[PDB]
């Protein structure tokens, strides 16, 4: 999706509270918060996969060989064929579904990640402006008590909206 | 183990409400009991020890 990796230069190593976050800056200063549901919502997904391959099998399967006394020779490089062919099936698919569970999980980060950013680009509305490395340029006033409106999915558009539109085409 | 003259044993399987019979003059290892399978158990080959508070 472009997000992670993408237009986003990188990651903040400093948000030990969440695997996504925000952060600000205005005439206060600047700020790592945290977004507890993009966070949240990731989480529960890392951990479904999880008890998934958990589940094991209620199919029992006996010794069919020997390896103290051992069985015949014609019937080994049988026995011998037939496991090492599923051996190498199920080292397939492990080579797949492990291969695969990776591959779809990287993914739910980027799709994590542009639903946080075009929802926030829906708040503002018609106030802000997308610079370049992933952020909005504010032309308004907005302080430590009005980001917390946008964080917490409170802020209004008609609250600030003939401010914005009267610094930014100027 | 000294001895040079063997031993063969073989078996068979008798099922419920029926019987066996040998007919015979010589070289007979006689069988005194018969088992009965008493249900379901595993066996295994290892050659290592046991635990059991595991
Ligand atoms: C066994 O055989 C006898 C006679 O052959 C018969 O009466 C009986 O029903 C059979 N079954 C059992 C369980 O004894």
């Amino acid at each position: 999706f472009g997000a992670i990796a993408g237009f986003i230069e990188n990651g903040w190593e400093g948000l030990i509270d969440g695997w996504y976050g925000f952060r600000h800056q205005n005439a206060q200063g600047e700020g790592t918060a945290a977004d507890y549901k993009s966070t949240q919502s990731a989480i529960d997904q890392i951990t479904g996969k999880l008890n998934r391959l958990i589940e094991k099998t209620n199919q029992q399967f006996e010794l069919i060989d020997n390896e103290f006394n051992e069985v015949e020779k014609q019937i080994g490089n049988v026995i011998n064929w037939t496991r090492d062919s599923i051996t190498e099936v199920w080292s397939y698919n492990a080579e797949l579904l492990v291969a695969m569970e990776n591959q779809h999980t990287i993914d739910l980060a980027d799709s994590e990640m542009d639903k946080l950013y075009e929802r926030v680009k829906r708040q503002l509305r018609e106030n802000a402006e997308e610079d370049g490395t992933g952020c909005f340029e504010i032309f308004h006033k907005c302080d430590d008590d009005c980001m917390a409106s946008i964080r917490n999915n409170t802020y209004d558009h008609s609250k600030y909206r003939e401010e914005a539109m009267q610094n930014r085409i100027q | 183990n000294g001895l040079s003259g063997r031993i063969d044993f073989h078996w068979l399987m008798l099922n419920p409400n029926d019987t066996v019979t040998f007919s015979f003059n010589g070289a007979f290892i006689a069988p005194d009991r018969a088992s009965f399978l008493r249900g379901k158990s595993m066996g295994i080959q290892s050659g290592v020890q046991v635990d059991a508070n595991c």
